[PDB]
């Protein structure tokens, strides 16, 4: 849109807000692993609701996870397929985390920028190989992490994550930071190749989170 | 560009229902549908209103009236007419009157909501033909065409669209028809789609048929 | 409503429109005279920097001339306009263009940008005009929003409407051979007179300094 | 109102009023014309102890060379535009553009700019400064007026140098180069300065021989 | 704001449509066009250094059409050229030249597209049209800057309309060229002038001699 | 957007200038013996990836161009300066004189919204070490020695302290760091800047690896 | 390409040879169908390129299931037909042969052919678009008999291909028989 | 078309969810045989295809675009691979399409939230809801709508993931008709219907319709 | 440059040709990788050009995994045909690629599955099929020694067959040729098969 007299961008600042107030999101790194988890709320008699929520994989090796708008998500994502999906074909080689949070990057700002589009509403961010995670903000600008949390209330949950954080650790007990972090969205990138976490299998550990903090 | 018209707080669209406030302070037409056959009327000095009739054929089936503005009801019906030939082209017969009431319903609807323009102002009858029976579809300005089995358009039209009922009572015949269509619409034109697919205009003197 | 060049007012005036007509009304002045034998536009232009030339006449063909008011950027375009519009007719019909039709064409071109909202009229009336023996001398004004109208002379600028009086002894105007020039330069109380006469072979030409010096000499 | 693609009630633009609310911020430039050179100095503020000064003067072609005064942004845009029409020109013909010509089409392209209403208005105004064949100055205001001039200055506190060239024929000392450039600093008063005509074309001589030709105006 | 614009009131009723008709309607250019017995008059009353010879509103748009204009005349020039536009495109694709209503569908739609269209400003001009048919019938029509193809067996447009229509009926009630012309010279007298029949050449559209101008007026 | 103020300023552009304001500070010095380019890294959250992310870039080979302002118009700027300043040596060896890349920069930064940030472009191309900012305005201009960011305010002054053209490369690299540490609130390390240059005679771009600027404090 | 379409008192008859053999009449496949189904009143048998019959009933299938979605009546042959005159005719190039039959009642028969350009012919009784097409109006012209009950009507058409197919090369193994009555579609393989 | 709230919101696209949810009360089950989706209504309930039908709510003059769109999506779809679309696809597409209105744009965005529901078989039978904002979820019952929650609730206090259809429509009803009333739904305007593996095949004037027309007998 | 494909409800079997000719005099190039595994359970066996066979193989690559990153369900195996089908006759007469091909595939319905395919878009479903060439020879030892029924290996056995036969008498075609091997699990290559 238009610069205000402090020279802040109004349409991106009020962007930002969908994504400060929405569903919390998180990611916990190492070497060869990272723990991408998420929230969101659904009704409890539809247990089809939202398979939507879960986190995406926009290619074997790559996965990400956002938190604003859905419906502006989709476009996004599909968006990020396709790109994938042009270098890999362009180069016989498979995108690096890299580049693509450059490409998605570029659009959050191109629509930013260029007129007649309504800036987005989501904050994204992506884990991939080593491994390592790229957050990107509405306004366009992406960073590397070594551990981040998108979503309402994110603050409490990463400053919070600061006071327990622990670089690289087990292939299980690096989730239980992202619990303790954060029902649950729980996917994790391992072996270059994203995984929709059995429901079982946390329920153990679903079961000690929820009484260590009771004793 | 920019869609004119945009979502009210209450959720309405008020444009669109200005045009419905314009329709309804143009003029009156009605539209009768009998168990074999179909007829629509309406309320019509220096001028020859001889070429001047509401009326119009879209086909040798199909008639239409309109009821706002007349320059609105041109441009409609010419790409009404369009559409009936660029189906008769695209296929080997004639339109289907649903299928014509739904194109002309999705021409309105871009107005509606495509960017500069003033959506159209008038309602619109359609009476016709098909091998499935005798029909007749109003459609709104807002895109929400319907099935009636009579209906009216024009100003005085809340106390005045209760008179057609009877003539389904026992008066389905076209020439019983006659009188629910004059009596209740009681200048003037009148189009039946009889048994015959073929419509025509009853001419000043078969008015004269019926006034007596 | 006065915001829109295209908007009517609640009265139908466009005041849009309107104000061209004030833009013209304080622009430089630029009578036209037509003599009985020729026509004579002229201009008095009021704009060390140089004082030595700023022609506001100019033609379309060695025949035809223009000469106009108003912002200088608009009517210069609308001479290039009209050279290219001569220019098209005479590769079309290898002849060149009767004043009439050109007059039309730059009516048209003048009024097509008051239809556009967001486009800005032309802010300059112009006078075209041609004179040969047998193509009798007329002196087309092209008001801006269209209504070109066919003169006897017509002053335009800022003070036209004080010279009506002198151009409305335009039997006197008529009178003239080649001094209708001398009556003018007394007659208005930089400057651009012209030719299209007999003398002038019907072509247009700047008049000659050496000519001019008989007016301004003459009083 | 706040659009130029309307009138005021007065029936003036004020968006293309105002881009010399934009080049009174400009620091001056002035130019001096003898019968066969032309000579024109800048001046190159100084936006830091540490900046370099940016340089005023342009060199469009040959003996063309031009000396904005705006909003830098526009004036390279035009820059840009007349070196690529000259070039284009000489591409065409073989030949050397004709300077009129070229005052005419930028001049046209401020006026593109100036009517439409989605592109501003330039903020900027050239002061061409060269010849074909004999000597010119022409200004082009920011629309599609231009005036050809004897001796211009402009920009910021131009005034002086206005006031001052009443003082001085543009010529009352032509024939010696020398005599010209003191007129020019005097008229004006690193700063910049460059000088074009007759066998040498444009040149700009902002070398050190030009910082002793600075104690010159007090030597 | 609704009245800006061409859109739809609070109650319903199109405003800027109604401001056209004021632009006509204060025109003050009246005009009478009856139609005869086999036959069919058009008149306007044509209204310093200009030319009465020049003016007028009734215009031939092919040899059989004619159609009197009256409101803003940059408008009626321009759906004056579409309305020749429009007969010569039926012609080269038919090889039949337009009925009057025919013309009147081009003429009425294309004056039509600007009253949806928000953009481009609603047509401030409207008139008769006259012309033989196939028919052998004489057919006389109208529009309105609303869209409409009208139909008359006579008409009246600018600042009188329907004050005059009721003044018409008595001619009405005496409704060859003698009788018929009669009818509208009077009109004019009613409630120098210019006077447009079909029927000289049956079939092709001309307007009355100068000279026999007088011989109804004094008869 | 380019609606001129009646003040003859156009508004826009001119309410575009505080962006670079939010711009944490970078000190650009071309030298006798090269360009030397410091900035903050402080910038970084604890739990970014350290030292992962650089305001300083490279246009070219023998370019670098410490930005200001946002974040995101800056990597769109250096996007197409990269693409452009490299299609300029599509067969011929010579890359772009850091002017005219400079100046193709800015021609584009011209003319949607105007850009928010500022650069300090640098690089070796005729024999000797160029430096330019360009404003967000498209005015662009050939410092000796500049600074950009907000602490530019008053960090520049520090310049006029120190600013001589005679300085080995390592020198200048002593200068920078003074004037850019003197702004930092931590006690500057490697993580509180993130220095590059460009030789006189390497003229290569190079980020110093932080073992070098600890050296050096 | 070999297709037929016989028609009958009270039913319509289409069949076809099953191989789509390739250059120099290498039999590549024996299982290939031409005859297909747009509608349980209305069937098209495709011949001439395979390429281009693929694609022409693939597009058939979308502009006619769009319409009878579209529009709730399940299409008229008749309308089927012209239309697949006016697709066919939009480009020669499009294939570079295909030779339409197009059957099925409407409850009288009705058969057309279309040629590779939308030209047609909307014949009252049989019509044998195919490579081997001449055979089949030489046998079943004179084979037929004005009306006849489904199997007798069978027997015709089948011998009309048992006849043909024996005298090309091309003609292939089998022959996908499909006598119709509007309540009932009998196919049925021949050897 | 407009920009975000400074809370952080849209409001065109709450103004025509404003507009949905006025519409006349639309509803949906799935159960073994298939989806039954129920009416206020003037079909008020069309086919995308033979396995996938649409039931809509919302200014629907303007929904009869997205029916008209849907269709030609499911049989280009059909175009380019020869297998009838998925559901799932079918709704990515017609969002596709509304959040293509919501951002970029100028027009209006469409004032329509409707649900979709069809049998592929990859995934058995699917339900799913729309709105203007481009956000669609999976269900099992839904009641979109005036009285959404309303309706809704009274299912989500009395619904079980199997029923016959025979017995799980009368529980549509059970919400569908007391809201209204005990009655008036089948006394007045009503269209129910549902894809046993195709069509709608239940009538208003059908017989299979009296079994709705005796609820009563069995609610009374 | 031959190309050989077998299906049975416990195997579907792309045995191929490794040699990749610069000439046609020569087969210069060697090893060549014909196959593109498109799917979990589904090998694309491409044929002609080598430019024309990887442009598109790639090609059709990409599109199919892009549907599958996209809708959730894997691409069918006959819409893998059917779509390669469309995008290989998209091509106006004048632009079809040089492209023989054997779609092969497994189905969680359908199961195994094979569709033969032409330069000209021609396509059919088949229990058996070959290209270039070498079609003319193979195929009369495949027609005959095929069992509907056949355990795979046997199979094998009948690719040896096909195998020894064109060394024999073609286009002499020496070098171990692989072959992928459907299972309900896995495909299953085979460079090292003589």
């Amino acid at each position: 849109t238009v610069f205000s007299p402090d020279g802040h961008l109004l349409q991106v600042e009020h962007a930002l807000e969908a994504v400060k107030k929405g569903g919390c999101a998180v990611a916990i790194k190492s070497s060869n692993f990272a723990v991408l988890a998420v929230e969101k709320k659904n009704i409890p008699k539809l247990q089809n609701p939202k398979t939507t929520e879960k986190l995406i994989k926009l290619d074997e090796h790559n996965c990400l996870a956002f938190a604003g708008l859905n419906a502006d998500a989709r476009v996004l994502v599909n968006k990020t397929r396709l790109e994938c999906q042009r270098y890999y074909l362009n180069m016989d080689e498979p995108a690096p985390v890299d580049y693509i949070a450059k490409y998605v990057a570029k659009v959050q700002q191109k629509f930013t920028h260029r007129g007649g589009v309504r800036p987005f509403g989501i904050a994204t961010l992506i884990a991939g190989f080593e491994i390592c995670i790229y957050q990107t903000e509405p306004s366009g600008i992406y960073a590397a992490w070594k551990a981040q949390a998108i979503g309402k209330n994110a603050k409490i949950v990463q400053e919070f994550l600061e006071k327990n954080y622990q670089e690289n650790m087990e292939q299980k007990d690096c989730i239980f930071l992202a619990l303790k972090a954060i029902n649950v969205e729980v996917a994790l990138l391992t072996e270059k190749d994203l995984t929709f976490i059995e429901e079982q299998e946390i329920n153990s550990m679903v079961e000690l989170i929820d009484q260590e903090r009771t004793k | 560009s920019f869609s004119l018209t945009t979502f009210s707080p209450t959720g309405k669209l008020v444009q669109i229902e200005y045009a419905l406030n314009r329709v309804s302070s143009s003029s009156p037409a009605l539209g009768i549908r009998a168990k074999n056959g179909v007829i629509i009327a309406t309320e019509k000095e220096l001028i020859e209103e001889n070429s001047i009739f509401k009326i119009q054929q879209i086909s040798e089936h199909i008639g239409i009236v309109y009821a706002g503005m007349p320059g609105d009801f041109r441009v409609l019906l010419k790409r009404a007419r369009k559409e009936a030939i660029r189906y008769s082209l695209q296929y080997g017969s004639e339109i289907l009157v649903k299928e014509l009431v739904k194109i002309i319903a999705s021409i309105v609807q871009e107005f509606t909501q495509t960017g500069g323009v003033r959506p159209f102002g008038l309602s619109l009858l359609i009476c016709g033909v098909d091998v499935y029976g005798y029909h007749l579809y109003q459609i709104d300005p807002s895109g929400c065409y319907f099935n009636w089995m009579a209906t009216c358009v024009g100003k005085d039209y809340q106390n005045n669209m209760s008179f057609l009922e009877k003539r389904y009572n026992k008066d389905i015949e076209i020439e019983d028809a006659i009188h629910t269509a004059i009596l209740t619409l009681k200048n003037i034109e009148i189009g039946v789609a009889y048994d015959n697919k073929p419509f025509k205009i009853l001419t000043q003197n078969e008015i004269k048929d019926y006034l007596i | 409503y006065d915001l829109s060049v295209s908007t009517f007012s609640p009265d139908g005036r466009l005041y849009q429109v309107e104000y061209i007509y004030k833009s013209i009304n304080n622009n430089n002045t630029a009578l036209c005279l037509e003599c009985k034998d020729g026509i004579i536009c002229c201009c008095i232009n009021s704009n060390m920097i140089k004082k030595n030339s700023y022609n506001r006449i100019y033609h379309v063909n060695n025949n035809i001339i223009i000469t106009y008011s108003g912002f200088d950027g608009d009517a210069r375009n609308i001479i290039d306009r009209a050279r290219s519009e001569a220019n098209t007719y005479y590769y079309n019909f290898h002849t060149n263009i009767p004043l009439h039709i050109l007059v039309n064409r730059i009516s048209l071109y003048i009024h097509a940008y008051t239809l556009y909202w967001h486009m800005r009229p032309f802010a300059a009336s112009i006078i075209i005009s041609s004179f040969n023996e047998k193509d009798k001398g007329d002196i087309y004004c092209i008001e801006p929003n269209g209504a070109c109208y066919k003169y006897s002379g017509i002053v335009i600028g800022k003070n036209k409407e004080m010279f009506k009086t002198e151009i409305e002894k335009k039997d006197y105007k008529d009178i003239n051979v080649r001094d209708a020039i001398e009556d003018i330069y007394k007659f208005i109380l930089l400057v651009n007179f012209s030719w299209i006469c007999k003398e002038s072979s019907y072509e247009f030409q700047n008049i000659h300094e050496e000519i001019l010096t008989p007016a301004l000499n003459k009083a | 109102d706040t659009d130029n693609i309307i009138y005021s009630p007065e029936g003036r633009l004020y968006q293309v009023e105002y881009a010399s609310e934009a080049i009174k911020q400009g620091t001056c430039a002035v130019a001096i014309k003898s019968k066969d050179y032309v000579v024109v100095s800048g001046l190159k503020k100084c936006i830091s102890k540490l900046s370099f000064p940016q340089e005023k003067i342009f060199k469009i072609d040959d003996y063309i060379g031009i000396s904005m005064s705006g909003i830098t942004s526009d004036a390279k845009v035009l820059t840009k535009f007349m070196q690529n029409e000259c070039l284009s020109h000489k591409f065409l013909y073989n030949e050397n553009i004709n300077i009129e010509s070229l005052v005419r089409s930028v001049a046209d392209k401020y006026q593109k700019n100036t009517q439409k209403s989605s592109k501003r208005a330039f903020g900027v105004g050239l002061m061409i400064a060269a010849y074909h064949n004999e000597p010119c100055i022409f200004e082009t205001r920011p629309n599609g007026s231009y005036f050809e001039y004897d001796a211009l200055s402009f920009g910021a506190r131009s005034h002086a140098s206005k006031t001052y060239l009443e003082k001085n024929l543009h010529l009352f000392e032509e024939c010696s180069l020398e005599e010209l450039i003191l007129h020019c600093l005097k008229a004006l008063k690193n700063t910049a300065l460059a000088v074009v005509g007759k066998n040498h074309p444009w040149q700009e001589i902002s070398s050190l021989q030009l910082e002793e030709y600075l104690s010159k105006v007090k030597m | 704001y609704d009245r800006h614009l061409t859109i739809f009131s609070p109650d319903g009723n199109l405003y800027q449509i109604e401001y056209a008709i004021k632009a006509v309607k204060n025109t003050n250019i009246t005009s009478v066009g009856v139609k005869g017995e086999n036959c069919a008059v058009i008149i306007s009353q044509k209204k310093k250094l200009l030319d009465y010879n020049n003016i007028t509103n009734i215009y031939n748009i092919t040899d059989e059409i004619g159609c009197s204009m009256v409101g803003m005349p940059g408008d009626c020039l321009s759906m004056v050229y579409k309305a020749r536009s429009e007969a010569s495109e039926f012609l080269y694709s038919n090889g039949y030249n337009v009925n009057a209503e025919t013309l009147c569908r081009n003429i009425c739609d294309k004056i039509q597209v600007y009253t949806q269209h928000a953009y481009m400003r609603l047509h401030a001009c409207s008139g008769m049209i006259i012309g033989i048919d196939e028919n052998n019938k004489p057919e006389l029509f109208k529009f309105d800057p609303s869209g409409f193809c009208a139909g008359y067996r006579a008409c009246v447009i600018g600042n009188k309309e329907q004050e005059s229509i009721s003044v018409l009926e008595r001619l009405l009630e005496k409704r060859d060229i003698r009788n018929t012309t009669i009818l509208a010279i009077e009109a004019l007298q009613t409630i120098e002038i210019e006077v447009a029949i079909v029927s000289t050449k049956n079939r092709n559209f001309t307007q009355i001699s100068e000279k026999e101008i007088d011989n109804y007026l004094t008869y | 957007v380019n609606t001129f103020s009646p003040e003859g300023r156009l508004f826009q552009v001119e309410y575009a200038l505080g962006a670079i304001k939010l711009g944490s500070t970078a000190v650009g010095i071309c030298v006798n013996d090269g360009v030397i380019l410091a900035s903050e890294r402080r910038i970084s959250s604890t739990l970014i990836e350290k030292d992962s992310v650089e305001k300083l870039l490279s246009i070219d080979d023998h370019i670098g161009c410490a930005m200001s302002g946002l974040m995101a118009d800056a990597r769109t700027l250096i996007d197409y300066a990269r693409v452009e300043c490299n299609h300029y040596k599509f067969i011929y060896n010579e890359n772009i004189n850091i002017k005219s890349c400079v100046e193709l920069i800015s021609e584009l930064a011209l003319d949607s919204r105007p850009f928010g940030v500022a650069l300090l472009i640098g690089g070796v191309d005729k024999n000797g070490p160029c430096l330019w900012y360009t404003e967000p305005s498209g005015t662009n201009t050939r410092f000796s020695a500049a600074s950009i960011g907000s602490a530019q305010e008053g960090a520049e002054l520090l310049l006029q302290e120190n600013y001589k053209k005679d300085m080995t490369f390592e020198q200048a690299e002593i200068l920078a760091l003074t004037v850019l540490r003197q702004v930092m609130e931590d006690k500057l390390s490697t993580s509180n800047v993130e220095i590059c240059a460009i030789k006189k005679s390497d003229q290569t771009f190079y980020k110093y690896n932080t073992d070098d600027i600890s050296r050096i404090i | 390409g070999c297709v037929l379409g016989m028609s009958g008192s009270n039913c319509v008859a289409i069949a076809c040879d099953l191989r789509l053999g390739a250059n120099t009449f290498t039999t590549v496949s024996t299982k290939f169908s031409k005859i297909f189904k747009m509608n349980n009143n209305v069937y098209v048998g495709l011949s001439g390129l395979a390429t281009d019959i693929q694609t022409l009933y693939e597009i058939l299938r979308y502009r006619v299931n769009l319409y009878e979605v579209r529009q709730d009546a399940e299409m008229d042959v008749e309308c089927f037909a012209n239309m697949l005159s006016s697709i066919l005719y939009s480009n020669r190039f499009s294939p570079y042969f295909v030779n339409p039959i197009v059957v099925g009642f409407k409850y009288e028969p009705y058969l057309t052919a279309y040629d590779l350009i939308g030209a047609k012919c909307e014949t009252r009784d049989f019509v044998v678009n195919g490579v081997t097409s001449e055979q089949l109006f030489g046998m079943c012209e004179s084979l037929y008999v004005k009306d006849q009950d489904e199997n007798g009507l069978f027997e015709t058409i089948s011998q009309c291909l048992l006849s043909a197919l024996d005298r090309d090369c091309i003609s292939g193994w089998g022959a996908e028989v499909l006598v119709l009555t509007p309540e009932k579609i009998i196919k049925k393989k021949l050897k | 078309t407009t920009t975000f709230s400074p809370e952080g919101r849209l409001y065109q696209v709450e103004y025509a969810l404003e507009a949905i949810n006025n519409a006349s009360i639309t509803i949906g089950l799935i159960t073994k045989d298939g989806v039954i989706l129920g009416a206020d209504k003037y079909e008020k309930i069309y086919k995308i295809d033979k396995h996938i039908f649409c039931g809509v709510a919302g200014l629907n003059a303007d929904a009869n675009i997205l029916i008209n769109q849907s269709r030609l999506y499911a049989q280009r779809y059909l175009y380019n691979y020869n297998e009838v679309q998925p559901v799932s696809q079918l709704v990515v597409q017609i969002c596709d399409i509304k959040q293509s209105y919501t951002q970029y744009g100028g027009l209006r965005p469409y004032g329509v939230s409707f649900l979709i529901g069809g049998y592929d078989t990859k995934d058995g039978y699917q339900l799913y809801h729309t709105d203007p904002s481009g956000n669609y979820s999976g269900w099992f019952a839904t009641a979109i709508g005036t009285n959404n929650l309303t309706a809704s609730s009274v299912l989500k206090q009395e619904w079980k993931n199997d029923m016959t259809l025979e017995e799980g429509l009368l529980l549509a009803l059970k919400t569908l008709a007391k809201s209204t009333d005990t009655e008036i739904p089948k006394s007045e305007k009503i269209e129910l219907a549902y894809l046993t593996n195709k069509d709608g095949e239940v009538y208003q004037k059908y017989l299979t319709e009296k079994e709705i027309e005796e609820l009563i007998k069995l609610y009374t | 440059d031959t190309l050989i494909g077998l299906r049975g409800n416990n195997f579907v079997v792309l045995a191929a040709d490794t040699y990749s000719i610069n000439s046609i005099i020569k087969l210069k190039n060697d090893d060549n990788t014909k196959f593109y595994d498109i799917h979990g359970n589904k090998c694309l066996l491409l044929g002609g050009s080598i430019g024309d066979r990887l442009q598109f193989g790639e090609f059709i690559r990409k599109n199919v995994h892009l549907y599958q990153y996209q809708n959730n369900t894997d691409m069918f195996v006959k819409s893998f045909a059917f779509f390669t089908r469309k995008n290989l006759a998209y091509y106006l007469r004048r632009n079809p690629f040089e492209v023989n091909c054997l779609i092969a595939g497994y189905d969680k319905k359908d199961g195994y599955q094979l569709y033969w395919c032409d330069y000209l878009s021609n396509m059919d479903s088949v229990n058996k099929g070959a290209h270039g060439y070498g079609a003319y020879l193979v195929s009369a030892i495949l027609d005959k020694y095929y069992h509907e029924n056949l355990t795979v290996d046997e199979a094998l056995d009948i690719f040896k067959l096909c195998f020894e036969e064109l060394k024999k008498r073609f286009l002499l075609t020496q070098i171990n040729y692989e072959l992928r091997i459907m299972y309900d699990n896995k495909v299953e290559t085979q460079y090292v098969t003589v």
